């Protein structure tokens, strides 16, 4: 505290004196203790125990010497209540660095958001706000001759409130004159409207319409006539029409808000006006004119506060004279006009307002702009997890002290403790405000105070408390007698898009607002439940400023195509030959299409040609970014349509997600497993640097992988010494730009599940603020070159909050189609080389054309030679494509995705090509040609579409796809008539080959008959080895599953050992697993060497790679939102190929690892079913029981090596053998888990 | 069976006031039947045949059994002195429970003013109140003095500690603790246990409302000038005591149990007098006519008793009370409060012009309200009786529910039984992929069918443990808790039903609309498209009816190319079997009209609980500028019979001379189910 300011000191000298000597004695004992660490030399110390004692309490008591001085400074000069303590010391400590202080204006005040300062920072010279709108002070205060924050900033309050006074009295002038006219010179009203500000222009609007209404009906009292009327509804008319005529064209942002305040002001004293002559009204007194909000401006008055008064009913108020900036107007839609009878009614009773009734309807909205119309400071308290209960009773005290209306915002969705201690202190409140309504009471000396932290606070009249409540509970039992309720049932929609509509220009407001509203009553209805599906008034709202954006354009894409030629360009004449529906529409799709699924689509379209009729969507096509996502897809060997052609939906999608980055901040893409998003936003990223000429970087940040705190940065408790987090310091790097990081576009990627514990602190970056807040206090603003970007799978565990902050494209998996994927399969083959390792890999980013180096290697060629061979059949009626379409029919142990099976194909053709290679480097005399090459291919092509797509079945599931296979296939298969073709192998010669032929009947010895490091060859083992041998020559996390006891660690080690390269880790995962224990593992069994490109990590053995079994998947839990955190990490660090550091922070690329993994059967109790984003990469086999020939054949040759002790007894060796094997299946098919859960028989017993 | 079309005189019992005090003799048995033997086949007779009177058999029955005089006492007010002074221990807190907005200090205040005993009251909410009460109960135990603690159910924490306190104290005899409160589940279970409980409800009756609140509003208040604000208050009492009875008949009445309480009698007292007061500036008298009734007509429309009004209808009725009663036809001589109390006496206003004489007028009203005072139909009272029947039986049900296998498995194999199997998908054609009504159609079967199959391996699976052969799973021993207590589960409520249906009543309606479900599967399979136009199907069998409404909304707007917003909906009501479908009309089955009949697509005002539509036809015609007739009401078409969900208003038109009004007052509407 006393040395991060520098006039902290001067404030209060006895205490920093005091803190000084303090501190100085215990650097003394700090160095003491320095000299002699020891716990005995400590307690030795002359006298520790009472300084100690001393300094304890001197360091309380000036802690709340601290304390007072701030309640004192806070009393001095109420709206610091609004803000903390820690922000209180930097206003109070930072009074000569007063640019400091512009942070936290937006929390003490409404609008005010910046102070304009002099030259030299002296004089206040006015006030600034969040828009740059900007108030210039009449009398401008003097920091030189009042120094103190304390006074200067009061005065600042108070001369804002006379300026604002006294501009609003000289505009009423001006809007007299302006009212006292049958026609309005445009030019003049736009000069009113520029030099003035929004809310002073609405207030001037308000009173002229007002006093006008005013004289009419008194003229009327004593003639008669309904003329005064009729003349003030055509000025309103009149006003109305040059507004429209004015909004069409081309206005600066401000004044085009100041212009829609407006229109929507106007409208609605129209249809008062409207309603005033149908109703025959005479006098001024009758309730059906005293019922609208009415507004009396006396200039004569001394007092600026009371100058104006706004009187509706029997309630009457005075305009606070806040500055609320440019806010939002409301419609004034009738709903809202009971809401403001109701809630001034119950304010001139002396009771609080409490709406209830769905979300959305505009509970909070219609309070805030109530209190905005009396220009009351309005704080609306966000009743969510993000609550601030700590500091709210100072809140409460300052809207008590200062005169600021509070409004909660769901007040039943708080906590029980919370809201039983909320209702008190609002209950306290609120009988403070009932005891100014005491008649008897005298009001020359009324001196009301309510109790609240333990101390008397006088309550301001003017202050008021709104409690907006949600039925499905009600209010509490103490407040139920002191508020009044209003039911917001439901919002008056049609009425809000009509008006919307008609102050964005549109001539048909009417028809297009009865057309719009029903539709979207019927998207929200008819179109499947989803979580991101946002279809309220809020959308609606966005989605009629888009319509009225995408009109500008058009009419000044008009004017400039006009102008361009020699024709004269009328800006009403564009407007009336223009059709609103189309850009209506085009606004409504562009706006909701990317957030639809596949299905939703077409009944989209339905709805809207139903809704609108014969009208349609032009997309609108991006030609030069078409081209460059064109050539970059060619680069990197993806499939490109247009269209209706193979791949356009995902190019339209990649056009969506252009789209939303040129709009949006943050963005998601939500789209399932396996469905381009990747993909999509690595060629949007490229052709984006490519068409700009601006690098793209992406930082791919799993957030899961690591813990919140090691993302975020924790803080010391002791040393106060602050850490930064992964994403705190890729951000912080990004803002530094030590290497010109602002002039490049970054996206950080986070490519996880999102749920609501790491997204809490990015709720503040995805608002419209763009700031991140930190523990410390450091608030980093994002840069406008930092796209957050989401890439989820669902939106299941995801707050509304976080969706509703953010763009989102939804990439359904209809889009990945399977031609595509084949298509970049058979591209990638023949272009990438297999053989290559650090060569021949940068040499293609060197070519742009590789032209010259198409015979580079043998490799090249004979992978070239297979693909065309393989073409014929990866077409799209191809047999891959019927064998993948009857798999998906067929059950799998685990759940199946497309993606998974055609992965593990392409690595096993990889394998045979790779099998090609060896047999031609063995053959050099005769390499194979064409013919043998074809017939080879061909077999291994059934081989490994059989083992891929029922590798995951059983048995006899398996011979169904096979047998489906041999029905839909053309090329020969094995003609023996009732043996499975998963039976049969291929060999390097075009004819099959049994497995049983490499099955030799072994002879093991008498010792190790039952040792663990013994594996009797049989058809499952060796079909299992080689399958092993083909998924670990490929470097895939290779994951077995299958009942316990099956074989599957057995089979998978002695598949490895064969190969003289690999060490196993064996790792055993549980619930209590964490990717801390990978690390542990990385640590001890590697090194992080520091290669230039980056941080590597690398076994210690040099040329040896590494395994990392894991025997169970599936044992790590789901945490309260799954995903499995060891899972994400695996995931992450086997595709994007590392993972980051929880110390530097820096990306580190894995070399020479792999994580082969055993599982058990999800069905199991106790294993989670893994993600399918982390099993789309991993292949998986199905190691079943051996069954009963298998049994039969191992234990045979274990029960001969048994009996060759003793030689009379070998006899009966097979006799043995088929007792055991029958009575274990007997025990195995009479005691199943049904039972028992300890009934599992496997061959271990 | 046998005996109903043997006895000639059973329509005069049947129809009569009382039929349960003279229950004919209908009963077959061996030997002549003992009187509480005939009481109960008499209590079965009236429970099946005139369900209002089991309240009033059940009282006779109880006469029976306990003797007459056995509910006497309770009839007789609550003598307080010797409950009080008599078998009360002095550590035993007297928990005075009442009704919220009711309150019972003044019987206690009474008690200790005839018992001389001097006695102190405390309010509960406050940290000084605490403090007090804290240090009168200390004072009281060593001096023998009574307290009152009001409103202490505010503080259930304080509460379980003056409890505990309660328990270890030795109190003097003529010590004494009263708790006063409201009902609240919030309270200490220990405390209500530890007390003599004690629950003062309001007495029922629009005379007894009016006495309370002109005993609440003081006189002076009352008496201030000008004297028409005693008419005022009188007219603004008797509208309270209106909807206030009125909030017991529901949701005939109000359409759900709104918060009318005494804060807005005391809002719309405080806004009469002010509006009064600026009108009146001080006259002694002032005309009917310059009394602003506009302004009090809104203000209690809209903030002081509308604020709490949510349906739109509920608030169509309020204004309808509002602008009968308060205007200057009040003020004469021969206004008529109530219209139709019997058909011939309707309820005049009192012609005195001050407070003593309306008194005296409320005092003499006859003590025979019926629900025509309110505006309801006489019949809403039988409609009130036979649903406390129910709930009464229901509740003795629960009561008797304090082995089970085979009655479960019995019970869930007669379900399956009852239940069809299957429900076949609707086929995706290119072509009928367009078709609205296709489309809506395929959700419901599809949604059903899931639904269906979930509670046919919920029930299976129920068989199958029943038969003691599958392990009990969370979500099993869930459900079976359900079943067997009665409660209808959680998983079967992906469609809105009833609020405290029960399970079978739900398995009933579940087979009704996979029974529906399955013809309209059968339909769409022989037809394709066409027949799925010409199909009559029932409003309340479908899941979402609304999505009905619109899926008919859109095949009309597609069809004739109209535009979706351009069409408004004309219902037409056809008596004739198998009637016509023009090419933009669908057929509709089930609607049950309530408090009218409908002839010749005609409203009609009936005293009959309910009438069946034959055969509503919905038609969707393009809409027209006319403006509305005067002759022309709309009625809510709720999804049951609790009128908690609305699905689309209907328009009708008034049959001879009768009052829209009557029709706003009497509850009309119209139902989906019944
Ligand atoms: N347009 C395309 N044309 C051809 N192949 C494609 C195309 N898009 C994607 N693929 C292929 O399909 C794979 C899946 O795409 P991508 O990796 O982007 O998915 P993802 O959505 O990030 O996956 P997951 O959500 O499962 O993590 C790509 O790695 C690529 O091999
Ligand atoms: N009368 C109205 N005029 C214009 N917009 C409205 C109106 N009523 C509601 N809205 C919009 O509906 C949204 C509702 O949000 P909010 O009022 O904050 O939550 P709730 O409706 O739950 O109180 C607001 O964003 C507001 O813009
Ligand atoms: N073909 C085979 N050759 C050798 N041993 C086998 C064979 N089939 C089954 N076994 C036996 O089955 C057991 C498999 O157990 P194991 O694979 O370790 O279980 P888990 O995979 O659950 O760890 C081994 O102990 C092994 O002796
Ligand atoms: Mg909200
Ligand atoms: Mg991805």
């Amino acid at each position: 505290i006393f040395t991060g300011s520098a006039d902290i000191k001067h404030l209060l000298p006895v205490e920093t004196q005091r803190f000084q000597s303090i501190s100085t004695e215990f650097l003394a004992l700090m160095k003491k203790v320095s000299k002699s660490p020891l716990v005995m030399d400590v307690l030795n110390i002359q006298g520790v125990q009472r300084s100690l004692e001393r300094l304890a309490d001197l360091l309380g008591k000036i802690q709340k010497a601290l304390g007072e001085y701030l309640e004192r400074e806070r009393s001095s000069f109420p709206r610091f209540y609004f803000v903390g303590d820690e922000d209180l010391l930097e206003i109070i400590g930072n009074s000569k660095n007063v640019a400091k202080l512009q942070k936290h204006f937006k929390k003490m005040f409404a609008g005010v958001s910046s102070i304009i300062l002099n030259e030299d920072n002296s004089v206040v010279l006015g006030i600034s706000s969040r828009e740059g709108e900007e108030v210039m002070f009449k009398t401008p205060v003097s920091i030189t001759e009042h120094p103190k924050i304390n006074e200067w900033l009061t005065l600042v309050e108070k001369e804002m409130r006379v300026t604002l006074a006294k501009l609003l009295a000289e505009s009423v002038t001006e809007v007299e004159i302006f009212g006292k006219a049958t026609s309005i010179d445009p030019n003049t009203y736009i000069t009113w409207i520029d030099k003035y500000q929004a809310q002073l222009v609405v207030l001037s609007a308000q009173i002229a319409w007002s006093e006008n209404v005013e004289t009419a009906l008194s003229s009327m009292g004593g003639g008669g006539d309904a003329a005064p009327l009729h003349s003030v509804l055509s000025n309103v008319e009149v006003t109305l029409n040059v507004l429209a005529d004015s909004v069409l064209m081309e206005q600066p942002p401000l004044r085009r808000r100041k212009l829609e305040h407006l229109i929507t002001e106007l409208v609605h004293q129209r249809d008062v006006t409207r309603s005033l002559i149908k109703s025959k009204i005479d006098n001024a007194k009758s309730f059906e004119w005293l019922s609208q909000m009415r507004f009396y401006f006396d200039p004569k008055q001394t007092d600026v506060l009371q100058q104006l008064s706004i009187q509706m009913a029997n309630a009457k108020f005075n305009y606070g004279f806040e500055y609320l900036g440019v806010q939002d107007k409301l419609v004034q839609t009738p709903l809202t006009d009971r809401c403001y009878l109701t809630m001034t009614q119950a304010l001139e009773a002396r009771l609080g307002g409490s709406p209830f009734g769905p979300a959305g309807t505009g509970k909070t909205e219609s309070v805030k702009a109530l209190g905005h119309q009396l220009g009351r400071f309005v704080l609306v308290f966000n009743c969510d997890e993000t609550f601030d209960f700590q500091a709210m009773g100072r809140i409460f005290v300052g809207l008590c002290q200062v005169g600021a209306w509070g409004c909660f915002d769901e007040f039943n969705r708080l906590e029980e403790r919370m809201l039983s201690a909320v209702s008190q202190q609002v209950q306290c409140i609120q009988e403070a405000l009932r005891e100014h309504s005491n008649p008897n009471y005298d009001k020359t000396s009324a001196p009301i105070t309510c109790e609240l932290l333990n101390k008397q606070v006088k309550v301001s009249p003017d202050m008021a408390i709104f409690i907006t409540m949600n039925p499905g509970s009600n209010l509490p039992d103490n407040l139920k007698k002191l508020f009044r309720s209003l039911a917001m049932t439901k919002p008056d929609r049609q009425l809000i898009a009509q008006v919307m509509l008609y102050s964005q220009g549109f001539r048909t407001a009417e028809v297009l607002a009865n057309k719009i509203v029903p539709f979207f009553k019927l998207c929200d209805e008819q179109l499947s439940s989803q979580s991101h599906y946002d279809f309220g008034l809020r959308a609606l709202k966005s989605v009629l400023v888009s319509a009225g954006n995408v009109k500008r354009e058009r009419i000044q894409k008009i004017k400039r195509e006009k102008e361009e030629r020699g024709e004269a360009v009328d800006e009403g004449e564009i407007a009336e030959n223009l059709p609103e529906q189309e850009i209506l529409i085009q606004s409504v799709c562009e706006t909701m299409v990317p957030k639809l699924v596949a299905e939703d689509i077409p009944l989209l379209f339905s709805l809207l040609s139903d809704v609108f009729p014969g009208v349609q969507y032009h997309r609108g096509e991006m030609t030069a970014l078409r081209e460059e996502l064109k050539k970059v897809c060619q680069e990197m060997y993806l499939t490109y349509g247009d269209g209706e052609e193979v791949g356009g939906m995902w190019v339209e999608k990649v056009l969506q997600l252009y789209q939303i980055t040129q709009i949006n901040h943050g963005l998601m893409m939500v789209g399932p497993s396996g469905s381009g998003k990747s993909m999509a936003w690595r060629v949007l990223l490229k052709a984006l640097e490519r068409l700009e000429g601006v690098e793209g970087v992406a930082h791919i940040i799993d957030p899961k992988a690591i813990s919140k705190d090691h993302l975020y940065g924790t803080l010391d408790p002791n040393t106060r010494e602050w850490t930064d987090g992964l994403f705190t310091h890729v951000l912080r790097k990004i803002i530094d730009s030590v290497r010109g990081e602002l002039q490049k576009r970054q996206w950080i990627v986070f490519d996880g599940d999102v749920d609501p514990e790491w997204v809490e602190n990015l709720n503040s970056v995805l608002d419209d603020n763009k700031l991140l807040t930190l523990p410390n206090g450091e608030r980093l603003s994002l840069p406008p070159n930092v796209r957050i970007m989401f890439e989820v799978q669902d939106l299941k565990y995801a707050t509304l909050a976080t969706v509703s902050r953010c763009g989102m494209v939804w990439f359904s998996e209809d889009v990945l189609s399977t031609d595509m994927i084949f298509n970049n399969f058979l591209a990638r083959l023949r272009s990438i080389p297999l053989d290559e390792g650090e060569d021949e890999a940068q040499r293609r980013r060197k070519g742009k054309e590789d032209e010259g180096e198409e015979a580079a290697s043998p490799m090249l060629q004979i992978q070239r030679d297979a693909a065309t061979i393989m073409q014929p059949y990866f077409t799209s009626n191809g047999l891959v494509t019927k064998a993948l379409e009857h798999a998906f029919q067929l059950e799998h142990i685990m759940d199946l995705t497309r993606l998974r099976c055609l992965g593990s194909l392409f690595s096993m053709l990889h394998q045979a090509c790779r099998n090609v290679a060896q047999y031609n480097a063995n053959h050099p005399d005769f390499p194979m040609q064409i013919e043998q090459l074809e017939r080879y291919i061909q077999r291994y092509l059934v081989y490994a579409i059989l083992w891929s797509l029922s590798g995951d079945s059983r048995l006899k599931m398996r011979a169904e796809l096979g047998e489906y296979i041999r029905r839909i296939t053309t090329v020969p298969l094995p003609t023996a008539p009732n043996i499975p073709i998963i039976d049969y192998e291929v060999s390097i010669s075009g004819e099959w080959s049994p497995w049983q032929a490499k099955v030799p009947q072994i002879e093991v010895e008498t010792h190790k008959v039952a040792a663990p490091d013994v594996v009797v060859p049989t058809l499952d083992t060796v079909r299992h080895e080689a399958l092993l041998y083909t998924w670990l020559a490929e470097h895939k996390p290779l994951v077995l599953c299958g009942p316990p006891g099956s074989g599957k660690t057995m089979t998978l080690f002695s598949a490895l050992r064969a190969l003289p390269d690999m060490e196993v880790v064996g790792l055993n995962f549980s619930s209590a697993t964490t990717p801390e224990l990978l690390l542990k593992t990385f640590d001890h069994y590697c090194e992080y060497r520091r290669t230039p490109n980056g941080v590597v990590l690398a076994p210690v053995q040099l040329g040896k790679w590494l395994v990392l079994f894991c025997d169970e998947i599936n044992l790590p839990d789901m945490d309260k939102y799954g995903t499995q955190r060891v899972i994400s990490f695996i995931r992450q660090m086997v595709e994007h190929g590392g993972f980051y550091r929880t110390s530097d922070q820096t990306w580190v690329k894995l070399e020479r690892i792999q994580f082969v993994g055993a599982c058990n059967p999800p069905t199991d109790p106790g294993r989670k079913p893994l993600s399918h984003r982390f099993l789309r990469h991993v292949p998986v086999v199905y190691v079943d029981y051996p069954g009963p020939a298998s049994l039969t054949q191992i234990y045979g040759t274990f029960n001969r090596a048994m009996l060759r002790l003793i030689p009379s007894l070998r006899t009966y060796a097979e006799p043995l053998t088929a007792a055991m094997v029958e009575f274990y299946t007997m025990s195995q098919e009479r005691f199943t888990q049904d039972t028992q859960p300890h009934y599992i028989y496997s061959p271990r017993e | 069976i046998a005996k109903v079309q043997a006895d000639e005189q059973f329509g005069i019992w049947l129809d009569s006031s009382s039929p349960e005090q003279t229950v004919p003799y209908l009963w077959s048995e061996e030997t002549p039947a003992t009187p509480i033997g005939q009481a109960i086949h008499r209590l079965l007779l009236i429970q099946a045949f005139r369900p209002d009177r089991l309240l009033a058999m059940a009282h006779m029955f109880v006469s029976t059994n306990l003797g007459e005089s056995f509910m006497s006492i309770m009839e007789q007010p609550l003598d307080l002195t010797h409950i009080v002074g008599t078998e009360v221990k002095p550590n035993t807190p007297v928990l005075m429970c009442s009704v919220p907005g009711y309150d019972a200090s003044g019987h206690v205040e009474d008690l200790a003013a005839e018992q001389n005993t001097q006695i102190t009251s405390i309010a509960i909410g406050s940290a000084e109140g605490f403090n007090q009460a804290d240090k009168a109960i200390n004072t009281a135990v060593k001096s023998g003095r009574w307290v009152m603690l009001k409103n202490v159910h505010l503080a259930p924490g304080w509460l379980m500690q003056l409890e505990k306190k309660l328990h270890s104290l030795q109190p003097h005899a003529c010590f004494r603790l009263f708790l006063t409160m409201e009902i609240n589940p919030k309270v200490p279970v220990n405390l209500l246990r530890a007390g003599r409980i004690f629950v003062f409800e309001p007495p029922p009756g629009v005379k007894a409302n009016m006495l309370r609140t002109f005993s609440s509003i003081p006189v002076s208040r009352i008496c201030k000038s000008p004297n028409e604000r005693a008419r005022l208050y009188f007219l603004l009492a008797w509208f309270h005591a209106i909807i206030q009875e009125r909030l017991r008949y529901a949701p005939l009445g109000w359409s759900k149990k709104y918060e009318f309480g005494e804060s807005d009698l005391r809002s719309a007292c405080d806004t009469v007098d002010t509006w009064l007061d600026d009108t009146a500036k001080g006259r002694q008298n002032i005309s009917p006519d310059k009394i602003p009734w506009s302004a009090l007509k809104t203000l209690m429309a809209q903030s002081i008793y509308g604020g709490r009004v949510d349906n739109e209808f509920d608030q169509r009725l309020l204004n309808t009370f509002l602008e009968r009663l308060f205007t200057t036809r009040s003020f004469d001589s021969e206004f008529k409060l109530a219209c139709k109390v019997d058909g011939h006496k309707d309820i005049q206003m009192p012609d005195g012009i001050r407070r003593e004489e309306f008194v005296q007028w409320v005092e003499l009203l006859p003590d025979t309200q019926t629900p025509s005072w309110l505006g309801l139909p006489n019949n809403a009272e039988r409609v009130l009786l036979t649903t406390q029947g129910v709930d009464m039986i229901s509740k003795m049900l629960k009561m008797q529910m304090l082995a089970w296998m085979r009655t479960l498995h019995t019970t869930a194999s007669n379900w399956l039984h009852l239940i069809p199997q299957t429900l076949s998908h609707l086929k995706r054609t290119v072509e009928n992929i367009k078709d609205p009504l296709f489309r809506f159609f395929e959700r419901e079967v599809k949604m059903g069918a899931k639904l269906l199959q979930d509670v046919r391996q919920d029930l299976a699976d129920v068989v199958q443990v029943c038969e003691g052969k599958k392990k009990q799973t969370n979500y099993l021993r869930t459900l079976i808790n359900e079943l067997v207590k009665g409660i209808l589960p959680r998983s079967w409520s992906h469609y809105t039903v009833p609020a405290g249906m029960t399970v079978i009543q739900w398995v009933s309606d579940f087979s009704e609309r996979i029974k529906q479900l399955q013809n309209i599967s059968l339909a769409a399979a022989s037809g394709g498209a066409k027949e799925l136009k010409n199909i009559h199907v029932c409003l309340g069998g479908l899941f979402v009816p609304e999505a009905y409404i619109t899926a008919t909304r859109q095949y009309v707007a597609q069809a004739n190319s109209w535009s979706l917003e351009e069409l408004c909906l004309e219902v037409n009501v056809t008596t004739s079997q198998g009637a016509t479908l023009d090419a933009c009309s669908f057929g509709v089955t089930g609607l049950k009209l309530q408090g009218a009949t409908c002839n010749n697509n005609k409203l009609s005002l009936s005293n009959a609980i309910s009438t069946a539509l034959p055969l509503t036809q919905l038609r969707w015609v393009k809409q027209t500028n006319t403006e509305k007739k005067a002759s022309v009401v709309t009625l809510p078409v709720y999804l049951n019979f609790t009128r908690a969900d609305l699905i689309f208003t209907v328009d009708f038109e008034i049959a001879t001379k009768e009052d829209p009004r009557s029709f706003y007052e009497r509850g009309v509407a119209v139902l989906c189910t019944e």
